[PDB]
């Protein structure tokens, strides 16, 4: 299945791209709601102090493990974090009805794996926070809306996905 | 007021957003916009602080820190009462008119609840501080005649869209056992002493995607099967269960009743989590877990827990309650029909329910040297008043499928009526 | 007159509405020029330091039964204060000639009234600082301006007024 | 240069808004926006720090702590030297032309100014830092020939529109009374001792909305009333009057010269305040205040001072000198013509002004059980030019109203010329 | 040539103008990069301790000399330079090409001139921080690009230069 | 890998902008902006810390302190590690597509070189923090087969327009000296015994625009002279040098060769200062710096170096490898025709030149009371190739002038080939 990968044997770290929102976090900041042609903003600062990476290490891959071997050929995000940064979406209510949208932050997904006869053994993943994506949907006190608007139930990319990697050596 | 169709435990329940109270005790504020001019009402978080919202049905057990970390494990809310999220509103009020910009501050609404046997026990509602709401109108005339009017009632309002979105949360006074390797399509699990004293869950993940059937050596007690939400693809060893402390899980199918002799038919991927909940099992006799990978079209029981029904030996009405499953999902039922074998000799049977409707599916059960093997014997499109009776073959083992169409009652009854 | 109301005997808190501006305060904040089609922006942040209520007590309401009523059944404006708020307007100068704005702040006006046979024998009042307005006025150094503009001799509401009441007890 | 028609006392006065220095001294910067680009200046308050400007003919007295003192009298400014309110201009070039953006800082002019006897005796001239001005044109040619130009004169111009907004304040060293109970129909009040000492307000508010009569005993000395602006529809007791501290008066009727005999006709509304000002009076013997809610015609006179005129009984001019009303505004006199009473029995008269001009009404003064009344005797269009005399019963009284039409000078004065 | 004045013996104080940028210093801000029809933003607080001024002095008037004589005819911008103040420009990028735009402070030019036989014999310089200005190019990783767009090797005035005097005394 | 004509020293080289390295590790984050939707990234400067990126061949002396220092020395610049300075990106998606959004973080490029006879000894590249980089593009499809892409080479790429702008600077190990009267039609100066330990350079202004020959009395050692880029029009005095410490010098002519026995003729402007610098001259006799303003038609020369060709009296080929000008710069030679003059007497001489092309001028050198003169004898369209002879006078002087117009290589070679 995704642990196919036409790959000599080793140690690979992997950029899995830009873009990925977390299971069923799609809320946590909050949703924001207009009507009738009003313009509403919603943005957001990833200071250091909020913005948390994730880590799910394996055996063979520990925290420090996972953050060097992407630092060293990625982007050292445990420099950038501390330099504030910011984002924002905006969007213009329907004339007569009303608009809601809601924040989440997006993630770069890096992965660590060990590969055996073209095939993924060990698989560790990290999750650096990028930066925002938001949802909107028109309504009125009567609509349904569809649950998969407001849940995410598995992890995944709002962009094309990506696969970049680079051998580990030592 | 409705029925919920979850095994007893743990919920949080999301029950929407634009949530803010009743007179005005939310509005930030109103802006008269005149013609060709612009107005906008911002929050841009020169202080971080919010102020959420709590009220409980038990402050001693269902308390707010205790509220909050039920909320962290069903969607990962890190932060409860600070905010870096800014939210603003723009208007431009047209050449003709003035416009009036009412802006507030607003809340998601959170339930927790402890859902024992159909029914709420205890209840805390938690209002998370969200990202406002905003009213443009036409601006009302400064002379408009001024009416008297009495206060609202004191309460909540909902603003946002309908929203109701349900999650289960590990029970967090039952404790977690892991079966570090991957199963295989055979395992059996003894069940640690601890289960004496209270239920467990028991987290795994299945060498094998495919469907499989758990139970206990003698059908009892009836187990529950949870899914752990957002589990898959992630970290992962093939040699080992890698965790991720999700706390967050999804109901698949099984039963909190007591005598509910049974075994369990569930489709299970390898790339993810599963939790399985024993009850507590008041024995000194130790019991064991069974994992057997089914290979044949038993897999048509996909996700549902198969009751065995007992005292078929007799005439009449042999009913049979258990908590119905939802629209849309199972609810099976094995019969051994009484006798001895001999092709030929058969009994009457007919099969209903009483509290909700559905479809049926009566399947003979075989053997084979492949496992096991269905023959659909005929399928019913109502069940509530089904009188089609039909013949089985004593001593031959029958399964009834029942598929929920219509859910009336917390309970389903399911009546194995024998004509002879 | 305006102490004319159709409720049973006793003491009441009203809500007056939102939108009130103060008496001769027109000015205070400084007022805005711009031509020749340009931009103009003002605004401003409703600091707990800067925005201060007006209170005015009578013998049978002080401020602190002021306070507690009006918080108790209305917006609590003691714990919003807490929090800055910011609002802000624009407006385009015409193409040949220019234009003038000022800024003001608007409030909630609540009252603390004492019924007897329908009609008002006391009236407290509070003036709860809520946002701004804005006044603009197109000019040259030639043309004379209505007084009125820059000017308000007694409190009133750019808004509708409002009547919201809740008897008080004990 | 031009008349003030207002009593002894302190004014602020808002001569406008968008005053900067010469010689781009307040100039904060240009900005040069090419074709098809966008450009922006802002003031964005990271320091609240705001630095005003201050000139004063009386340090002493007249100091900057002082006038801003007045400054909060008169219009209730709180911030001085702070500001939170942001300022922000944006413009966008055209795809033809560059274009140039000059932003300066500006001030609000209030002047203070002790005005006593038709001059001013003292000055202090606050600048109250504004929301600034921008300037946008063509963007001027880099190879302009550079001009040599002397700097201009050291001093202030005006940017923003005409404005010119009188508002009186209580003179801070004058005490103010208070007449606690609302008065009804007929109240007479004790001046204290202190007066003395010096002029003092009284404080006071009506039960009845209506028209009423304001004198001392002896209709000396002369009285000024005032509106307390803004004082209506705030707090409110139907047994006590709520003080608001308001020092903002708005001038209504009233003299300060000494030998003005007179009474005051005045309309009050039981919704606001008012203040009467009382001169010093140096004198052992108590006065008292008198008021009397007038009802009939009286009510024409409707807000003026009646002047009592002496000296009747001889032939030819009649003068009375007496600070003039505004455009629009009144000034009465009233007249016992000299000789006993019978009918017939009369005594030409012929009514003129001399500095300012105005519209005139003679009225003769009734009596009834039901008060006064005014009977319209002749009305005049022209009275600095009036010729046409008349005929008044002597022992009658007889009272003239002027609506001045024509403010020339500080005094009006009036004419009573006897032709017989 | 420029040090031609019709002017009177003596000392005097000069304004020459708003919008100097200086000798060579175009890119010591950084430059911005946009492309397809994005808008771009650059902008600058010209706060106290980054706005400098620079002082050309010569033997009659040194750097005391020259702020006091201006700071007394023109703008005081010791004083000013205590508040804060920004600003900024946007352009859009062409729908299929890139737009590179630069930023750089501009100045007010002031000058200290020594007059003798109606021309100057000495002359100081002061360079007050005025705002701030761009220049943008559209460009493809082709184009040559002529580097006067870049450099500016002699002090200049984007607007038109001004001789605004005041003669000095004692 | 390209052919620099510069003389010995250090260069500040602004490379571009728009430099980011590869892997995304500048790379700040994506958007992903719906239909109808604006999205925007921003730089706030919340904080003003930026992180700029160093490389050097030598540590020890090319320091990154060393290396801001000579930044600084180049184009002034103050902040290497802060910024106040904001940048951000908008951009609004098409009613009918999403759109993605990246931005990166961006440097300036600028190499400092040690640049010696046509060489780099060491290098530093100094990667200053700018205002990023943002690319707008159609939102791939979420559904994109992934492809698996191997890391690429660790590097830097250029983003921003093509630049490349050098710059040099004083050396800061060569002391600066200075002539502080504006020299006059003619001047000497006396190089100071410091000149035995290191070169120095010689700042200067002239009292009167014109051309002039500067040169050491022996025409020994080779001079360069500089121009102190952005002196002109700043601080002035008629009977002084005001100085602006401008370590930023552009090159106008000179070479570094030490047999280079030559003069200069250059073109100076009164407003500007100038640096000229003397190598060191290992010997203790006192060498001088001679200045004389030259009127006439000299001034055709210029901005060049006259190097004076020896050994003129044999037959064949007469070789001189000089420091090449740049395309369109000159580099002259002067000729005394071997043998004594008598008009008639003559030599013949074909011109030549070896590795790069150029535009040859033929003066013939004469006196007047009024300076020098040139004639114009003839010019040559073709130098590499030229073979058309000319008789010259014995006993006369001629100058050759020479307009590069290819530079395929550092040094130019100049034939004076003697036919007879
Ligand atoms: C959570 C839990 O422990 N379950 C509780 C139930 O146990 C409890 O009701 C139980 O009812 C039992 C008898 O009920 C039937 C039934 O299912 O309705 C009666 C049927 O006739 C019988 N079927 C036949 C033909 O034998 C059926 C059957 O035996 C069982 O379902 C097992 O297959 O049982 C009995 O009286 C228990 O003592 C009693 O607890 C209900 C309340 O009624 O609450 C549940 O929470
Ligand atoms: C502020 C104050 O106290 N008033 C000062 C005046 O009192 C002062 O002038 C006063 O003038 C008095 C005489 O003036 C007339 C007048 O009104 O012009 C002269 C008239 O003939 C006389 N009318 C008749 C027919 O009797 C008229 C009248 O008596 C009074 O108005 C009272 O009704 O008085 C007198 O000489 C005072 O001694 C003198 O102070 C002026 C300056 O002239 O300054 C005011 O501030
Ligand atoms: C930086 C520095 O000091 N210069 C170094 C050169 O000196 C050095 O080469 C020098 O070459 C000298 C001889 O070269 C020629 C020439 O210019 O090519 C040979 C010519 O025949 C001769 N011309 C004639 C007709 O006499 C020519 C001429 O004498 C001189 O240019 C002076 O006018 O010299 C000599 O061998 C030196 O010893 C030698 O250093 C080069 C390397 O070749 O490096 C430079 O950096």
């Amino acid at each position: 299945s995704i642990n196919n990968v036409n790959l000599a044997d080793g140690n690979y770290v992997v950029n899995r791209g830009d873009g990925w929102i977390l299971s069923r976090q799609n809320q946590n900041l909050g949703g924001n709601i207009s009507n009738n042609g009003c313009t509403a903003i919603v943005g957001d600062l990833r200071i250091r102090e909020t913005a948390t990476p994730y880590y799910y290490p394996t055996a063979s891959f520990n925290e420090e493990y996972i953050k060097n071997n992407v630092q060293n050929v990625f982007a050292n995000f445990t420099e950038a974090s501390e330099i504030p940064i910011g984002f924002e979406f905006s969007k213009t209510a329907p004339s007569n009805k009303s608009l809601y949208m809601y924040l989440q932050y997006t993630y770069i997904r890096y992965e660590i794996i060990k590969v055996l006869q073209n095939t993924v053994t060990e698989r560790a993943v990290l999750y650096v926070p990028s930066l925002g994506y938001v949802k909107s949907i028109e309504f009125n006190s009567e609509e349904q809306i569809d649950k998969n608007f407001y849940f995410t139930s598995q992890d995944k990319c709002i962009l094309n996905e990506k696969f970049i990697y680079k051998k580990i050596d030592d | 007021q409705t029925i919920l169709p979850y095994p007893n435990g743990l919920y949080v329940i999301n029950k929407g957003d634009g949530y803010m109270r009743t007179n005005d005790k939310d509005l930030i504020g109103t802006l008269l916009i005149e013609s060709s001019t612009s107005g906008s009402i911002i929050q841009p978080r020169l202080r971080n602080t919010t102020r959420p919202l709590f009220n409980t049905s038990n402050p001693t057990i269902f308390s707010q820190e205790y509220t909050e970390a039920r909320l962290n494990d069903a969607f990962n809310i890190q932060l409860f009462n600070t905010s870096t999220t800014l939210f603003k509103f723009v208007e431009e009020a047209p050449t003709n008119k003035n416009i009036s910009m009412k802006v507030y501050n607003t809340y998601e609404k959170y339930e927790l609840i402890n859902y024992q046997n159909g029914n709420i026990d205890d209840k805390a509602e938690y209002y998370l501080p969200s990202l406002g709401k905003c009213e443009v109108s036409d601006a009302p005339s400064p002379q408009a005649p001024v009416v008297e009017t009495p206060v609202d009632q004191d309460g909540f309002i909902q603003t946002g869209p309908n929203e109701n979105i349900i999650v289960g949360v590990i029970n967090p006074s039952e404790n977690i056992e892991e079966i570090s390797t991957p199963i295989p399509d055979d395992y059996t699990y003894n069940i640690p002493t601890s289960i004496q004293n209270n239920a467990c869950y028991v987290l795994f993940k299945v060498n094998t995607t495919g469907v499989y059937k758990i139970t206990t050596k003698n059908n009892l007690p009836p187990l529950i099967i949870y899914e752990a939400i957002g589990s898959s693809n992630r970290n992962m060893n093939s040699n080992n269960l890698s965790n991720d402390n999700i706390k967050a899980i999804k109901y698949i199918t099984g039963l909190n009743r007591s005598d509910a002799k049974s075994y369990l038919i569930v489709s299970l991927f390898k790339d993810k989590n599963y939790y399985i909940r024993i009850p507590q099992i008041s024995s000194s006799t130790t019991s064991q877990l069974i994992f057997k990978r089914e290979l044949g079209n038993i897999s048509d029981l996909a996700d549902s827990t198969v009751n065995i029904l007992d005292n078929l030996n007799t005439s009449g009405t042999h009913y049979y309650t258990r908590q119905s499953p939802d629209v849309g999902n199972y609810i099976s039922y094995q019969l051994t029909i009484p006798g001895d074998f001999n092709n030929i000799a058969s009994s009457i049977f007919s099969f209903r329910t009483r509290n909700n409707q559905g479809i049926g599916t009566l399947y003979r059960l075989t053997e084979s040297i492949n496992g096991y093997n269905l023959i659909t014997i005929n399928n019913y499109s109502d069940l509530l008043n089904n009188v089609e009776p039909i013949s089985l073959l004593n001593g031959a083992t029958y399964i009834f499928r029942v598929k929920v169409t219509e859910l009336n009652n917390y309970n389903i009854i399911f009546d194995a009526y024998r004509n002879s």
